[PDB]
RNA sequence: GGAACUUUACCAGAUCCGGACAGGAUGAGAUUGACAGAUUGAGUGUUCUUUCUCGAUUCCCUGAAUGGUGGUGCAUGGCCGCUUAUGGUCGGUGGAGUGAUUUGUUUGGUUGAUUCCGUCAACGGACGAGAUCCAAGCUGCCCAGUAGAAUUCAGAAUUGCCCAUAGGAUAGCGCAUUCGGUCGAAUUCUUCUCUGCGGGAUUCCUUUGUAAUUGCACAAGGUGAAAUUUUGGGCAACAGCAGGUCUGUGAUGCUCCUCAAUGUUCUGGGCGACACGCGCACUACAAUGUCAGUGAGAACAAGAAAACGAACCUACUUGAUCAAAAGAGUGGGGAAACCCCGGAAUCACAUAGACCCACUUGGGACCGAGGAUUGCAAUUUGGUCGCGCAACGAGGAAUGUCUCGUAGGCGCAGCUCAUCAAACUGUGCCGAUUACGUCCCU
């Protein structure tokens, strides 16, 4: 009836999964109904700059890369129970968002 | 580099300016600044 | 330029001396056995030591070949 | 315009005392704002920087910089000038001081 | 007067000028890419601690 | 509103090197070898890895309180919504933050550069190092500069293996004659537990397993 | 390093001290700021006249201090470039030397490779190479209400005899096609798509190939999505270089300036001034073209704000009872959600379109008059009408880069960025010739 996004967004491959991976095992511990983790697509934010710090020689540049990773797992449950689901130890460099569909 | 070469100057040289002391001014005086939190210095009002 | 590293052939000369009854003559079985059989960061590194392998198999079945001393 | 008046000087002496350390973005232009019991007051940054540059040549604190901030910190004797010019009661120590 | 003189033009938020490098304060080859405000040359050094890497 | 997704990790990107860089600049005479932050509803609960950890936290934690004071100053964090932790490194001479700090000491302290390199290489390779490496630049020797190096076991400098299985720092010592550079390169042994090394096996090797 | 101001470091001026601190001379008048009038480029207390106001914050002069895009990169740090795209580099212990030094690290084959194989006064090592790494292919699990599909129930539209202008060619022969607004319902699913881990290629297989006469390999063909470092990157040893940078930095040593300042602000001008020489671009010299129609069609991306929304990007409408460029309004997007079903330009067209070999409807240099728009400032940038009679008809001696999705052609995005790309960093589109060699040159 009542439907909740849950976004998980990091930098760390691994970290996302394995929160991922986690929220999933709680979820299906809990018995709620689960419209999967999906893997958005993922972000890569460049930037390229000149590798000398004073315009001399042959003009090399750098180039740095910066890859984003954002998971969403939808589950119908109430506030109390997306929350005993949502609280654990999580990981650093990892963030979740809780939101309401309508 | 930036050499001091100096500088003529074709006007004189305009003096620091300094306070007037106006000794026991208090006793010299003289109308309030009408202006709320206030020629009134404060307001500079005219 | 399709030479195989020292690294490449001392590993699989070392796989051949511990697993020789192990080993087969095709190259899939016998990567097959390298996986379980060496630890290595890398996939084609074990390709590689699997068709060395394979080809000093191949070898030992004419003759003995020097580097490798079965007991 | 470094001249500082004497009630935002020593609410920023208040503040030094009651928070052991004060933390100031160098900018000539803004207002750095602090808290003082409740509420809110600000000053401009220039005037703080030059009052802590006056602690600082006379060994009044200790300050540190990085990324366009300054970090000043009160040493002992400089706690003990401070409830000597705020002419604050005796045994009175800084919240970092404070167990 | 003098107080109005005083940076009047520095006042104003457009130009090279009002913006400058979060780390050094310096108003030249700022990446304003992402909002990040940062010198290439700091930038270079500071990569890695911001989340960046040398890929491809 | 909300910020977006790709700017909200530049922004705690950069709030991390802000704190990396004052943390660096105040604890430079300490022994500090990194810093991690964990953010939550509740708390931020910012975490520091160092040696001396008691000169860190001071007298009734006073210098935790003062930096606690200073990020919470600098960043606009609601009081009681920020702590500061301080951990003693499980190892010291496989930190090259450290050890280049210590031997930046040693350098100030007019010890001979062979010296203090050499010491500084000779507690690396106690503490378990696979190598140790070792650079000092400048006018060391009079008006002309020179660079002096001092190397001991293995050390990889190709690829990106290098990046995870090499921890290096770089400082400079102001000297009276100038500036002088100092870097310290250390190869980590492979540790399964991951809190010291890469935790995998390197690149090159190919180990096999002997027969049961 | 695309400079209107700022930036800006340069020039003509004019402000401020942002000289802390200590010691003096003061001093609860130490001081601060000022309306007006004139000073001035300044309705700049800048200084004065003039009185007010502020109040121990500050003045005064003595050392000191401070800042500097002052100097010196031949004092340095750090970083970068280069040597140096190639296969290089260094211990130990043993051997050889009176010694510097040498051997290992040799020659033969093999290889991009100090790559392997064989040999061996060396034997063991370490580093580079390779490995690792990150993208492109092909594929497994996962996955969808930020992605799709196919059905079924409606709602609709065309519906047969139909022969252009002169009207060719080019499939169809239980059940005719269509209709992202018909904003239709329902049901199912993952062909495409998304993406964290997987796999897949290893010379693996085959030559009465080459070589071998141990090997290390190699050439063809096979298998395959891919067949040789699979492909494009990244990383890259050890020595150097008085290479660049003291104009990135609170990187700095030594010096220089330091209150009519080499600090700092503000005003005006310069950084863009021309007879010229040179580097690198962009547009041309037309017909395999130029105008004017129609058609079909990518990818990479970017979007709003401190100490409730508002700035940012957009669609749609309107302006419109009448050019463009505008300008409004209304929504949406924090970005797999809006833009977007991303209508890119190359390109196509049996468009029965114009031109017809000319410096011409080729080519836009350059200039005139109007109007918009960015901006604090236009003496910027679009858009409209003139100008074109500016060269230029394919470029001497010279000289660059490049081997397959490549060259070349064509757009698009990001970036700097209020405004302004003939630039760069990416990205897709269309797509060749030649070679598959060699040491002639370097
Ligand atoms: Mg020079
Ligand atoms: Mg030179
Ligand atoms: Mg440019
Ligand atoms: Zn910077």
């Amino acid at each position: 009836g009542q439907t909740v996004r849950l976004t998980i967004t990091s930098r760390n491959a691994k970290a996302v999964e394995s929160v991922t991976s986690q929220l999933l095992t709680r979820a299906r511990d809990e018995k709620v109904t689960i419209h999967g983790p999906v893997r958005l697509p993922t972000r890569t934010l460049k930037i390229t700059t000149r590798k000398t710090p004073c315009g001399n020689g042959t003009n090399t540049w750098d180039t740095f890369e910066l890859k984003i990773y954002k998971r969403i797992i939808d589950l119908h449950a109430p506030t109390e129970q997306v929350k005993k689901i949502t609280s654990f130890t999580m990981e650093s460099g990892v963030d979740v968002s809780i939101t309401i569909l309508d | 580099g930036k050499k001091k070469k100096k500088r003529i100057f074709t006007k004189p040289k305009k003096p620091t300016h300094r306070h007037k002391l106006e000794k026991m001014r208090a006793l010299k005086y003289r109308q309030d600044c009408p202006h709320p939190q206030c020629y009134c210095g404060k307001c500079h009002l005219t | 330029g399709k030479i195989r590293t020292k690294t490449v052939k001392r590993a699989s000369r070392q796989v051949v001396e511990k697993y020789y009854s192990k080993l087969n003559f095709d190259f899939y079985q016998n990567k097959r056995v390298i996986m379980d059989v060496t630890i290595a960061e890398s996939k084609k590194l074990k390709n590689k030591i699997a068709g060395y392998t394979t080809h000093i198999m191949k070898r030992l079945a004419r003759g003995p070949v020097r580097g490798i001393s079965l007991k | 315009s470094t001249y500082v008046p004497k009630p935002s000087r020593d609410n920023v002496y208040r503040f030094f005392f009651t928070e052991g350390v004060i933390a100031c973005k160098k900018d000539r232009m803004g207002t750095w704002t602090g808290t003082l019991g409740g509420n809110t007051f600000t000053v401009p940054c220039i005037q703080v920087m030059q009052l802590m540059r006056s602690l600082k040549s006379r060994n009044l604190i200790k300050e540190q910089y990085a990324w366009r901030h300054y970090y000043w910190t009160l040493n002992d004797e400089g706690i003990a000038y401070m409830r000597s010019y705020l002419h604050l009661a005796p045994s009175a120590m800084p919240n970092t001081q404070k167990p | 007067g003098h107080l109005d003189q005083w940076r009047s033009r520095q006042k104003i938020g457009m130009g090279k000028g009002a913006r400058c490098c979060v780390i050094c304060s310096n108003q030249k080859a700022l990446i304003r890419k992402y909002e990040l405000n940062v010198c290439r040359q700091c930038f270079r050094e500071n990569a890695e601690h911001i989340g960046f890497t040398k890929l491809r | 509103g909300p910020l977006s997704k790709k700017r909200m990790i530049i922004r705690d990107g950069v709030f991390y090197a802000e704190l990396f860089e004052f943390l660096k600049r105040e604890l430079a005479e300490e022994g500090f070898s990194g810093v991690s932050y964990h953010v939550t509803t509740l708390r931020t609960e910012i975490v520091i890895k160092a040696t001396k950890t008691r000169e860190v936290l001071g007298v009734n934690g006073r210098r935790i309180r003062e930096l606690t004071a200073c990020i919470q100053q600098r960043f606009n964090y609601k009081e009681g919504k920020l702590q500061l932790y301080v951990e003693r490194v499980e190892v010291r001479g496989l930190s090259a933050m450290a050890q280049v700090e210590s031997l930046r000491f040693k350098l100030l302290s007019n010890l001979q550069v062979r010296r203090a390199a050499m010491g500084i290489i000779r507690y690396v390779m106690e503490s378990g190092a696979k190598g140790c490496e070792v650079t000092v630049g400048g006018k060391i020797k009079g008006q002309r500069a020179k660079s002096m190096t001092f190397r001991d076991g293995y050390m990889i400098k190709s690829g990106t293996a290098h990046k995870s299985f090499v921890d290096s720092a770089c400082r400079h010592c102001y000297m009276r004659a100038g500036c002088i550079g100092v870097k310290v390169k250390i190869m980590l042994p492979g540790d399964s537990t991951g809190r010291n090394g890469p935790s995998e096996p390197l690149p090159d090797v190919i180990t096999v397993i002997e027969p049961k």
